[PDB]
């Protein structure tokens, strides 16, 4: 009996150190003896710890997490596709979590909570991404949006903070029904929530004239939840206001994370089930609506989270146009597209964290930044040029997808609309680097040096960008065999 | 007929609720009403498909989507009461900050 | 002649152990 | 792929629910009868 | 001016020590957690100058 | 006829919802609403959801909102605004809604036209699955904390965050 | 000649002083670190060429696998 | 409650014991497995011994990590010694000590 | 509102319902034609498929 529970071994773990942090900080938070400490940074670390240990447990555990597969059937399904995206959710969340020390300690934030919320949201996604029926599914995605609600609003006094909370929790319900309500439909049609069963249906008939309305508007409202999560246009407007009304962290948090979960559960459902032709329209019109907006949207911004909300928005409809050609090249490239895009994103935000300690807010606050950091300045520059997608650094294998995808589908229109939106984007990418070297403002600002997490983690992932495209070999046959693995 | 007649009653709760979401511009309270509207019309879907079906799953699940409900009214009526302390109003005029 | 801090000590000893047990994690493997 | 529900990852509930057939909740009720 | 700076050049090495780590403790603050825990942090009376030699 | 009567009553108990002026008004209509959905539950033979959505749909979901909204003392300038002009994007949203959605089952559920004859006497009964019938509660209950039980732990963690968010959120200790 | 071994260590060292003047600080201002950089960069490049050799070995028969899936169709 | 240890990707190891017993996977950990557990053990006491001096804790921040420290290494050390026995890592210790005993 | 205009409302209601029924009933007593409908396009499809892929 016991034997059996070694399935879940990482996920006992995290839950039961994830509990134990937060009766040590409540018990040592409220201590008047040791004069209610502040525990936030005491139970970052620990928690930093407790994911690394979790990680180590998964990765060396890979064939035992497929131990007594009939027995949990029912409940999850994990294999080598789970195996990869767990591992990269909780690489993630460790890197983020070492981004926020300064955050505490100079912010003084001392609600130790933070972390127990972000790791019942990481044992949440882990669980997202293993889900293989729809209420798994749903009840893993709510656990995880209760947690990011909850987190959103953490600076409780700040008018930003309770306003990004409060449209998040409305907006957030609202899909969440939406999303629900085309499970009950799916389940009212077919008799069936599992996966397997709902692929051994759909199957060779799609849409063979006796189409099941009910089939497809389950799908339908289903996709629209997905879409609202990956903050795709037009249930994108959301995620730029809660990201720029956020605590920094949690924004960085955002970013990352519950794409990685949520592209899991949709290759999983949609790419592993059968209505097809009619969804991946879906995903290339929302792709097409998401680059032109996000470039739009961007180049009006004048605040640096804005702009690079903004720019996630355009990555996001990057990233569905494999999706929507429904290939192994195209679930491989998406795979690629995510994960280069997360390093950037945590290279991107682990400078803006660094530059929170002197409360940076507009671009042109960057100004003479090349005389007062020099290295910092080139480091940022670096980021931009791979948003860009300048090859040759890391972020141009995205680029690269979206035209290699068009020519071949014969999409000329995306090719052209993914022609006008790089340039677009190149624009409002260099206008940063442009205020860092070319700018000469009259009142300069300071900004105080880095940590050393911070440092080392920016160190890391800037050579990544910069040196990726010399030895890609590893990511390359990852992604292959993710890409392969959904289907054998 | 009962199975258009039962699927209909949760039908016309779930329009009100978007119907809520629609005619509510100025009052958020009702719209997290409306929303909850939908939430109980889901719920009531998947008991009637229970019966017609002769399947468990159906219920099961609605009991975790009971339980989900709860925790998102929860946390949804906090993140009123400090919108609310911080503006000392609820109009949606001082909810507007974020924008661009 | 002694060091006090029985807190530290017991800290030093972990840390003593985690460097050696890593070594020798690595030569049996 | 060709068949790919044919796979054997795919019918895992062909195996598993013959194992729970004499569960109570999900048996005929002619078994009780002749049990 | 005299007397806080006498005050300050004649301190011992431990109490240099001693309003290092306080000077570090009260440097910032989270009032918003402090009304959570239902506590008010008062800064010490050795980090605290004297109304002689405040600006008003 | 039954359910054209409960539909009816959670129809305008619905609209009293989302369009009465006062708010603490509309979580009284949200109660009628659940007390309907309760009969009509009971009209499907589930006691125990019937009887349990008016142990936490009302007694305590709306307790909830009831303590809040009354608390809250809202001025109706503050949430006034009139709604003659939403009726046409009302209208065609809740058209295509209704024309859609209202009728999602009757190209796969068809309906049993009645006819002018006693089908009722073509009704078999097996007295097999009568000898031990089970409850709602058992039928559930045999489920629940073994082939489904993860899911029921899953809930309990939802459960935990939202402790945990309410008091993060709004406590201040005297 | 450029082994996975040395180019691991550049990498390390340069990823020390790369932190130390991201924090405004002397390139080397705590050598031990850069020692011990040297040292993870070298044991990080020397697994990451292994990884990439087993992955390839994975990804060859999960391929075949999927060939023969296929082949099966014309039988 | 029917059970069914039945993996979905075979062992390719000889399989000493199918389904073993809590005890005697404990029992059969090895060295490797102890110095695992130990090191993650002093690792974790380390980190809650540091991280806990400035709020004033490091004691019960010791005792704190070195829980989780406790739980994740035994729970490591028996993965590896299962998965040892069931035929799923390398094995040659308990396959020698079985073809003995 | 008033108890006579929720009473009013609920009469209202009930008279709608009753139509839904009616709309029902119409729905379920086209659904040969439909049938018939969607058996007419079959065959004109798939003589045109037959007929296009001659050449
Ligand atoms: C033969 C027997 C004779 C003996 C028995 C006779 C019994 C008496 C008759 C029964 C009662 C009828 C009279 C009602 C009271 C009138 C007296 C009075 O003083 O009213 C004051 C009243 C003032 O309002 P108030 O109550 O003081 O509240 C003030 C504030 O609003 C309060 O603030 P608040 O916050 O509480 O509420 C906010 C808001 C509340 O907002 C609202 O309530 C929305 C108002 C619009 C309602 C829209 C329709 C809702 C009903 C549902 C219908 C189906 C909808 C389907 C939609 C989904 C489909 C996609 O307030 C309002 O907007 C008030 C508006 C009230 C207007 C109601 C109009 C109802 C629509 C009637 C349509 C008729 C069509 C007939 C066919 C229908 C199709 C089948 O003014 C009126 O006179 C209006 C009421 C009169 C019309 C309503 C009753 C209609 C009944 C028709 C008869 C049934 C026909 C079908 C028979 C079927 C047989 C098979
Ligand atoms: C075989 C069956 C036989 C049945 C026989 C009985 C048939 C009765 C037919 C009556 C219709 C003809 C009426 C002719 C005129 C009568 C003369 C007259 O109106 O003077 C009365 C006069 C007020 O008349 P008014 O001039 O029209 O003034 C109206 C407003 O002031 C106007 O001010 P406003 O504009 O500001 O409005 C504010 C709002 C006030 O704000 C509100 O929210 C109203 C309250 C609604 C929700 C309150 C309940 C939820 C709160 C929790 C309560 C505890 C929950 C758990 C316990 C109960 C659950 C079982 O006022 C209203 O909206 C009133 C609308 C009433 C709707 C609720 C009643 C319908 C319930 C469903 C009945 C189902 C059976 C009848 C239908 C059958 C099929 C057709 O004074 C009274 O009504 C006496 C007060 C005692 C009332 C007791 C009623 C029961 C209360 C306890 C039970 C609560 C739950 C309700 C039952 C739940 C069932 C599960
Ligand atoms: C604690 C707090 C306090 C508040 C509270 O809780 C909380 O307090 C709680 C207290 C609750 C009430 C409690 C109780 C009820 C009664 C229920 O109402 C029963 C209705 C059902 C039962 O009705 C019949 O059931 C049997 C017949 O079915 C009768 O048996 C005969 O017939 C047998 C067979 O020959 C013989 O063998 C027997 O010997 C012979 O006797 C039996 O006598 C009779 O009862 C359902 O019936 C219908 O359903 C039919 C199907 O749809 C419909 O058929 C139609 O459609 C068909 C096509 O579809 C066509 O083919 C048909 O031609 C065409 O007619 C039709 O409309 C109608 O029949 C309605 C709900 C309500 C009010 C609750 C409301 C909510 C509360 C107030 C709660 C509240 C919230
Ligand atoms: C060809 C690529 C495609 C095009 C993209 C080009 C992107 C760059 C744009 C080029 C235009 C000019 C760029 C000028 C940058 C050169 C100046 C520079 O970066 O110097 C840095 C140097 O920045 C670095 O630190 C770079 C380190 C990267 C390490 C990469 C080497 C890896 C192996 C080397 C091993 C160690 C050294 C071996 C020999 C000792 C000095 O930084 P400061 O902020 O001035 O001061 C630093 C503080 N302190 C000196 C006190 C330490
Ligand atoms: C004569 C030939 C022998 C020469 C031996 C040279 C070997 C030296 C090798 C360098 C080791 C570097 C280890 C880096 C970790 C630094 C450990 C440390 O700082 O000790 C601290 C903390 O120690 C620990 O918590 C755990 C680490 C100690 C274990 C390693 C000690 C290294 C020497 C071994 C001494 C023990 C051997 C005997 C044990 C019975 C003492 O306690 P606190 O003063 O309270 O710490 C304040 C915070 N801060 C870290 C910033 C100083
Ligand atoms: C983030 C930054 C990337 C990290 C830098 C590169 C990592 C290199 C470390 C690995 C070196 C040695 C690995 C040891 C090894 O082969 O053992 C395996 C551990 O794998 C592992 O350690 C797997 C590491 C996987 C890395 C993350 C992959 C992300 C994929 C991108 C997709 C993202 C989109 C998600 C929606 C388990 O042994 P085994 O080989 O038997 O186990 C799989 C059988 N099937
Ligand atoms: C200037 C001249 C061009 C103006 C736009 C041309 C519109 C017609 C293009 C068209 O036919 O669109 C099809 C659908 O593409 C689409 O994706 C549909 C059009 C784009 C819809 C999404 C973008 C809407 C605007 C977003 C920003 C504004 C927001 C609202 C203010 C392309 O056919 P195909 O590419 O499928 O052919 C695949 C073949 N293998
Ligand atoms: C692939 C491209 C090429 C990459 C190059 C690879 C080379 C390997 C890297 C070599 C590293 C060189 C430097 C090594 C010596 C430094 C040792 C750190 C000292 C230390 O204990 O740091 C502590 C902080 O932790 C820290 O600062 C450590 C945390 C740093 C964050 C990184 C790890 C986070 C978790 C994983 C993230 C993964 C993200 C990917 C999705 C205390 O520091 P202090 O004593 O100065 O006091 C700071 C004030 N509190
Ligand atoms: C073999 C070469 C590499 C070996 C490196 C040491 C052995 C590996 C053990 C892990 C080392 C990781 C890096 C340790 C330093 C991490 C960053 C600590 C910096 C920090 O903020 O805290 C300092 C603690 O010092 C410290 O943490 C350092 C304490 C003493 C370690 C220095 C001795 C290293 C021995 C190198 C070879 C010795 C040859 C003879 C055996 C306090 O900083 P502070 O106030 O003390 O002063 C600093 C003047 N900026
Ligand atoms: C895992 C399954 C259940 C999960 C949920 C429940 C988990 C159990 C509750 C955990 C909550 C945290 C407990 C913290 C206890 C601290 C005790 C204390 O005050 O210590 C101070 C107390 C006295 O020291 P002082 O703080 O210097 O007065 O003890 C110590 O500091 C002892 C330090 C030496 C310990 C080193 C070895 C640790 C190995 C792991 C055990």
């Amino acid at each position: 009996m016991f034997n059996l529970f070694l399935a879940v071994f990482p996920e006992i773990f995290i839950i039961n150190a994830t509990f134990i942090l937060l009766i040590h900080g409540v018990v040592f938070s409220t201590s008047k003896k040791y004069d209610y400490p502040p525990l936030a940074s005491n139970v970052g670390w620990l928690g930093l710890l407790s994911v690394l240990i979790t990680l180590l447990l998964l990765a060396a555990g890979a064939p035992l997490l497929t131990i007594a597969h009939l027995f949990w059937n029912n409940l999850f399904r994990r294999d080598n596709f789970t195996y990869f995206c767990q591992i990269f959710l909780l690489l993630s969340t460790a890197g983020t979590i070492s981004m926020c020390f300064d955050f505490f300690d100079q912010e003084r934030f001392d609600a130790f909570e933070f972390i127990v919320l972000i790791l019942l949201s990481t044992c949440g996604m882990l669980f997202m991404i293993s889900a293989y029926d729809l209420i798994a599914m749903y009840l893993a995605i709510e656990l995880q949006s209760l947690c990011f609600y909850v987190i959103a609003a953490s600076k409780r006094k700040s008018e930003f903070s309770t306003e990004a909370g409060l449209k998040y929790l409305i907006l957030g319900a609202f899909s969440s029904g939406i999303l629900l309500f085309g499970c009950s439909m799916i389940y009212g049609s077919t008799g069936a929530t599992h996966f397997d069963q709902l692929a051994k249906i759909l199957t060779g008939y799609e849409i063979t004239g006796a189409r099941s309305s009910g089939i497809f508007m389950g799908i339908l409202f289903i996709a629209v939840g997905f879409l609202f999560k990956i903050t795709a246009v037009p249930f994108h407007m959301w995620a730029p206001d809660i990201y720029e009304g956020s605590p920094t962290p949690v924004t960085a948090f955002l970013s990352i994370a519950p794409k990685i979960s949520i592209f899991a559960n949709i290759l999983r459902v949609f790419i592993y089930g059968s209505y097809g032709a009619t969804l991946q329209q879906i995903f290339f019109f929302c792709s097409i609506a998401s680059m032109i907006l996000g470039a739009l949207a961007a180049m009006a911004q004048t605040k640096v989270k804005r702009l690079l909300a903004y720019s996630s928005i355009g990555h996001v409809g990057y990233i569905c146009i494999g999706f929507s050609c429904g290939t192994i090249e195209g679930i491989q490239s998406l795979l690629i597209g995510i994960f280069i895009y997360a390093l950037m994103t945590m290279d991107a935000f682990a400078i803006v964290l660094a530059l929170r300690q002197t409360r940076v807010k507009y671009i042109a606050d960057l100004g003479a930044l090349a005389k007062t950091n020099p290295i910092l300045a080139i480091t940022f520059s670096i980021t931009m040029f791979s948003y860009a997608g300048i090859p040759p650094l890391a972020g141009f294998c995205s680029k690269f997808y979206l035209f290699f995808a068009a020519l071949g589908c014969g999409a000329y229109f995306l090719a052209l609309v993914g022609v006008v939106t790089s340039v677009i984007g190149c624009f409002y990418y260099i206008r940063l680097v442009k205020r860092m070297f070319f700018d000469t403002p009259r009142t300069w600002i300071l900004y105080e040096p880095m940590d050393r997490n911070k440092s080392l983690l920016l160190a890391m992932t800037s050579f990544f960008i910069t040196l990726f495209l010399l030895y890609p070999s590893p990511l390359f046959s990852v992604t292959h065999q993710m890409a392969l693995s959904l289907y054998l | 007929m009962d199975l258009i007649k039962y699927f209909t009653f949760s039908m016309i709760i779930f329009i009100l609720g978007i119907w809520g979401i629609l005619l509510n511009r100025r009052n958020i309270l009702i719209m997290l009403m409306s929303i909850e509207l939908m939430l109980l019309a889901v719920n009531l879907n998947f008991l009637v498909f229970s019966v017609s079906l002769d399947d468990m799953m159906g219920q099961v699940f609605a009991l975790l989507v009971l339980t989900v409900a709860a925790a998102e009214s929860a946390i949804g009526l906090a993140i009123f009461v400090i919108t609310f302390r911080v503006r000392g109003t609820i109009a949606v005029e001082f909810i507007n900050s974020i924008q661009g | 002649k002694v060091s006090e801090d029985k807190n530290r000590n017991y800290a030093v000893v972990a840390g003593v152990v985690a460097i050696v047990g890593s070594i020798g994690w690595y030569l049996k493997a | 792929p060709y068949g790919f529900w044919t796979f054997e990852r795919h019918n895992a509930q062909l195996r598993w629910d013959p194992q729970i057939s004499q569960v109570a909740g999900r048996r005929d009720p002619y078994d009780d009868l002749l049990e | 001016l005299a007397q806080i700076h006498a005050s300050e050049n004649s301190k011992s090495f431990e109490q240099i020590e001693v309003e290092r780590a306080l000077r570090k403790k009260y440097a910032r603050k989270d009032e918003d957690y402090d009304s959570m825990l239902g506590i008010t942090r008062e800064t010490p009376p050795e980090l605290i100058l004297p109304d002689n030699v405040l600006p008003g | 006829m039954i359910l054209s009567v409960l539909s009816s009553l959670a129809l305008v108990s619905g609209l009293m919802v989302v369009r009465a002026k006062n708010p603490v008004h509309s979580v009284l209509f949200f109660i009628l609403v659940f007390c309907d959905t309760s009969g009509l539950l009971l009209l499907l033979g589930l006691d125990f959801f019937a009887m349990i959505f008016l142990v936490v749909y009302i007694g305590a979901i709306a307790v909830l909102f009831l303590f809040v909204v009354m608390m809250f003392h809202i001025q109706i300038a503050e949430i006034h605004e009139e709604v003659l002009r939403y009726l046409p994007v009302s209208g065609i949203i809740g058209l295509i809604f209704w024309w859609e959605m209202f009728f999602i089952l009757d190209n796969e559920s068809i309906p049993l036209l009645p006819t002018q004859r006693n089908t009722t006497s073509l009704r078999y009964t097996v007295y097999a699955g009568k000898v031990r019938s089970w409850t709602n509660l058992e039928t559930l209950g045999n489920l629940l904390y073994t082939y489904y039980f993860v899911w029921f732990l899953v809930s309990s963690l939802i459960l935990l965050v939202a402790m945990i968010g309410a008091i993060v959120l709004t406590m201040h200790r005297t | 000649p450029i082994s996975a071994t040395m180019v691991g260590a550049l990498l390390g060292l340069g990823t020390q002083m790369y932190s130390n003047a991201l924090r405004k600080l002397p390139y080397m201002r705590h050598p031990w670190e850069h020692v011990v950089g040297m040292g993870l960069g070298a044991v990080f490049a020397n697994q990451l060429v292994k990884w990439d050799v087993k992955l390839k070995e994975d990804l060859d028969v999960m391929l075949a696998k999927a060939r023969a899936a296929n082949e099966r169709r014309y039988f | 409650m029917n059970t069914d240890i039945t993996a979905l990707e075979k062992a390719q190891y000889p399989v000493v014991d199918r389904n073993p017993a809590f005890t005697k996977v404990v029992g059969n950990f090895s060295t490797l497995d102890y110095l695992r557990f130990s090191t993650i053990t002093g690792i974790s006491v380390t980190v809650g011994y540091l991280s806990g001096i400035k709020p004033g804790i490091k004691g019960p921040s010791m005792v704190t990590g070195g829980l989780i420290g406790l739980m994740g290494g035994f729970m490591y050390a028996y993965q590896n010694s299962a998965g040892r026995l069931m035929g799923f890592f390398p094995n040659d210790g308990e396959v020698a000590s079985y073809q003995k005993r | 509102v008033k108890v006579l205009t929720y009473f009013g409302m609920t009469l209202a209601a009930f008279a709608f319902w009753q139509s839904m029924d009616k709309v029902h009933v119409w729905i379920a007593l086209h659904q040969d034609e439909k049938q018939e409908r969607m058996e007419k396009e079959a065959e004109v499809r798939r003589v045109r498929a037959e007929l296009l892929r001659k050449a």
